[PDB]
RNA sequence: AUGGUAGGAGAGCGUUCUAAGGGCGUUGAAGCAUGAUCGUAAGGACAUGUGGAGCGCUUAGAAGUGAGAAUGCCGGUGUGA
RNA sequence: GACGACAUUAGACGAAUCAUCUGGAAAGAUGAAUCAAAGAAGGUAAUAAUCCUGUAGUCGAAAAUGUUGUCUCUCUUGAGUGGAUCCUGAGUACGACGGAGCACGUGAAAUUCCGUCGGAAUCUGGGAGGACCAUCUCCUAAGGCUAAAUACUCUCUAGUGACCGAUAGUGAACCAGUACCGUGAGGGAAAGGUGAAAAGCACCCCGGAAGGGGAGUGAAAUAGAACCUGAAACCGUGUGCUUACAAGUAGUCAGAGCCCGUUAAUGGGUGAUGGCGUGCCUUUUGUAGAAUGAACCGGCGAGUUACGAUUUGAUGCAAGGUUAAGCAGUAAAUGUGGAGCCGUAGCGAAAGCGAGUCUGAAUAGGGCGUUUAGUAUUUGGUCGUAGACCCGAAACCAGGUGAU
């Protein structure tokens, strides 16, 4: 293109709305705020959650629970993701990472039985689901808990 | 700077899969003898934050 | 970058001043009261464009009543006779005919009469 | 996807194949626009400022009593409705630069070069043999090669002699293959390359 | 189908600056003054006087981007006389 | 230590143009040439790469050394095992009471400090690992010194700007923290422009002079120092139409008569007379309102920016998408950089289980979920944190000034 024939994509750009610049805009005098009150005032408005003195929702309601600071979360992978590999291959966490199926090994890798495998391979991981191990061994293959 | 989270709401509510907020029920933790067993067991059922309240308290839990 | 209020204020006010030509005193020199009058002037003109038609129809009807009462006939009965005889002629053209050619006006007054 | 490699005489030296992936795509004008606007924004130093009512000198005391006797109520001579000063919402020192994805950047470059090639605004030569800088000789070279007023010349890595030769001519700009940019590509009407630089850009954009 | 205040949505006119392109100017630029001109509006030209050096147009991009009112601020000037 | 460019710094050299037209004067127009490691910039009677100062670049000396390369002396070519015995920081550690600081609200305070009272162990020792006990892991207090990366700029040198251009921008472009105000601490202005060149009006006339009229300089003197341009309010002099029987938000629609003659188009100016007609803004159920505000004119004068969230539009890639800091680069683009972030699976307080999970004794029944599409930057709208659309209090506190 040419700098003197520049043109943006359609729908990419709008002009901003300028308030307080006369009647014919429809945003002139009050600038959209209405006439009086707490919200017409500069810096006005009421803080979020404030209900006017009625007890807020998050004090009507009770708290419950606690957080486990040392919690185990596992990088999840299903059978339908393993179909990209070849039969007889031996898959490992490092091979998963290299293939990009797993971006982050959090506390180990876990294999879940959502999809359909249609393959035959050996797997080495930390945890398995019962359906996953069953569907691995059904077509042929082994699961070795690391 | 960063937005700050409302901690009292954070340890009162959790976020479901789609976008909703699951809460706990009030009128527990104290006198039940005036109440019936039906009320007792039914106040153990969870509920969702109403949309009318979400329209007000959305920004308090954006990082949840 | 800074932009200062140059020449646009003056042009905008000046053409209003020019619209205010012929007004009394300060109303052709001062922007505020000149502007106030021009707005009023336009509103007046808007309603007078419509009052004009009423006024002229009123004039034509007065003239036709006069022309008929020389032939011993009222406006009301003349126009009922015209309508019954089929004449779809304007009150304006009637007035002008009555002023210019009295003979033709008599000639169609005869028709308005014999249609009753 | 074949282009004639010429000599400084302008006759010929051979022909070379160039990837249509780099020089033969359909240009994406939206991405071009975004890239050009980005590069123009990145050159600004947003070094502008005004003084607000707190930074204007003086204005500590209330100039007269709240009721006064017949006057308007005021709080400082440096308030914004006063001639003295106090700007409300003026410019502030800041930056206009922003970023966008590497894939978009590469796409913009490819689209620019493809536009320049399909407009017959691409020329490729053998090496520049400049043992000393001579603006006059470079002028004669650009006369032999029927080039327009605005032309971009791309060496492989760096040639200080041809840079010095072409520095002082209006309309001419000199760049490295690594240092190519969408702005100085699009501003030009023609693009002369050395074969080595062409191959380098081909490999780093393909 | 088209009255309209809080208010929501949309499309536009102008101001200063920047990029690129293409132009105007001592055979007289911008500003100022006048005019019976053009456009649905914001508003845009042309002609003539004054003035004596800078300024438009196209596309895009940034804003200290449009005042008649705030017992508003600053200057000039009236009225009462 | 011979130590081998402070920056090699004041400084010096530093290419290349003539003519005609208009002009008061050309750098402009026309035409023909030239230099370029120099087409950055500014002046010159108007707009100059080739007229001047200059620029690129080259040559350069004192205080100097770049503080840089073997650099005289001088350096540190290690002495390993057991550690059995001796030493290894006392009113200290530690404790109670009262307090403070640590993200922690003074208390189980774990950890670290102040005051008052007490007050030890010594390598088979002692301390820590969020009360306390035991096992394990780590360390060895009560002695000291320590560059770099980091923070700021009254200043200095060299520069930059989608910063201001005289009510702006420093309070201050000039006589500025000055005239001026105040006992004093302190507060605190207004005020730029002849012309290219002063060639800044010889001389004559009116006049006491100021002022002026001629003459003259000049391109221009309604460019004459109250000096570029010279708006409006306001003050006047002349005139074309009109007005002393008339009730008025001063205009509007109609309309004779009189005068003129345009951006020449079913034109302009005035207006005998008729009809209609209680200003604007704000606040109000409602305002001609005897409710508010504005003497007039001009100028100035109010939703903005950063960061984050959310949602729309645009684009790129897509079961994947994306870099942050830093580094190289012209204060750019770009390249590199994969620690991290979102998504690809949820349910449950949690252990945990997993396309299911939670409840339940039970799989039942029900709740949330599955039965695809996200992610990065950007545009608009809104919100949040910041003074957050602008002006405006009475008052509170801290430090000072005053008994003329």
């Amino acid at each position: 293109m040419k700098l003197h024939e520049l043109k943006p994509a359609e729908g990419s750009r709008k002009e901003r709305n300028r308030v307080g610049r006369g009647v014919a805009t429809g945003n002139g005098k009050t600038s959209g705020r209405g006439h009086k009150g707490q919200k017409a005032r500069s810096g006005g408005g009421v803080r979020p959650g404030f209900e006017g003195g009625q007890l807020p929702l998050f004090r009507r309601l009770p708290k419950r629970g606690f957080t486990n600071i040392n919690r185990k979360e596992y990088a999840i992978v299903n059978l339908d993701q393993l179909n990209k590999f070849e039969d007889g291959t031996e898959v490992t966490p490092a091979l998963l990472v290299e293939s990009g199926v797993v971006k982050n090994e959090k506390s180990g890798i876990k294999i879940l039985g959502n999809g359909s495998l249609d393959k035959k391979l050996t797997v080495k991981a930390h945890k398995f689901s019962a359906s996953a191990a069953e569907a691995i061994d059904a077509k042929g293959g082994a699961h070795e808990v690391i | 700077p960063k937005m700050k989270t409302h901690r009292g709401a954070a340890k009162r509510v959790k976020r479901t899969a789609s976008g909703q907020l699951k809460r706990s029920r009030a009128f527990t933790s104290h006198l039940f003898a005036n109440k019936s067993t039906k009320q007792k067991r039914q106040l153990r059922k969870a509920r969702l934050v109403s949309k009318s309240d979400m329209k007000r308290v959305k920004q308090l839990l954006a990082y949840k | 970058p800074r932009v200062k209020g140059g020449t646009v204020t003056r042009a905008r006010r000046k053409k209003t001043i020019k619209l205010a030509k012929g007004y009394f005193g300060s109303k052709h020199t001062l922007y505020k009261v000149a502007k106030q009058q021009v707005m009023k002037s336009g509103q007046y003109a808007f309603r007078d464009r419509r009052q004009r038609k009423r006024d002229f129809r009123k004039l034509w009807i007065t003239r036709i009543n006069a022309a008929a009462r020389q032939h011993e006939m009222s406006y009301s009965r003349l126009m009922n006779g015209l309508k019954k005889a089929g004449i779809d002629i304007n009150r304006k053209m009637l007035s002008e005919i009555a002023i210019s050619d009295e003979k033709a006006f008599a000639q169609l007054v005869t028709k308005a009469k014999d249609a009753l | 996807a074949n282009y004639d490699v010429l000599k400084l005489d302008g006759t010929k030296s051979g022909s070379i194949e160039l990837s249509d992936a780099v020089f033969g795509i359909e240009p994406n004008n939206s991405v071009l626009f975004e890239a050009i606007n980005l590069q123009r924004a990145s050159l600004r130093q947003g070094t502008h400022a005004v003084k607000n009512r707190s930074a204007v000198s003086g204005g500590g005391r209330k100039p007269w009593k709240q009721k006064g006797t017949g006057r308007a109520r005021q709080g400082t001579i440096r308030a914004p409705q006063w001639r003295g000063g106090g700007i409300v919402f003026g410019p502030t020192p800041r930056s206009y630069a922003y970023k966008m994805p590497k894939k978009m950047r590469r796409l913009a470059l490819r689209s620019a070069l493809s536009f320049k090639a399909q407009e017959n605004g691409l020329t490729v030569v053998d090496a520049f043999n400049f043992e000393a800088p001579k603006t006059k000789e470079f002028k004669n070279v650009l006369s032999t090669l029927e080039q327009p007023k605005k032309v971009l010349v791309v060496t492989e890595n760096e040639d200080v002699n041809v840079e010095l030769s072409a520095r002082n001519i209006p309309g001419v700009q000199v760049t490295t293959a690594q240092g190519l940019n969408v702005l100085d590509i699009t501003n030009a009407d023609s693009l002369v390359i050395t074969e080595a630089a062409a191959k380098k850009v081909e490999e780093v954009l393909g």
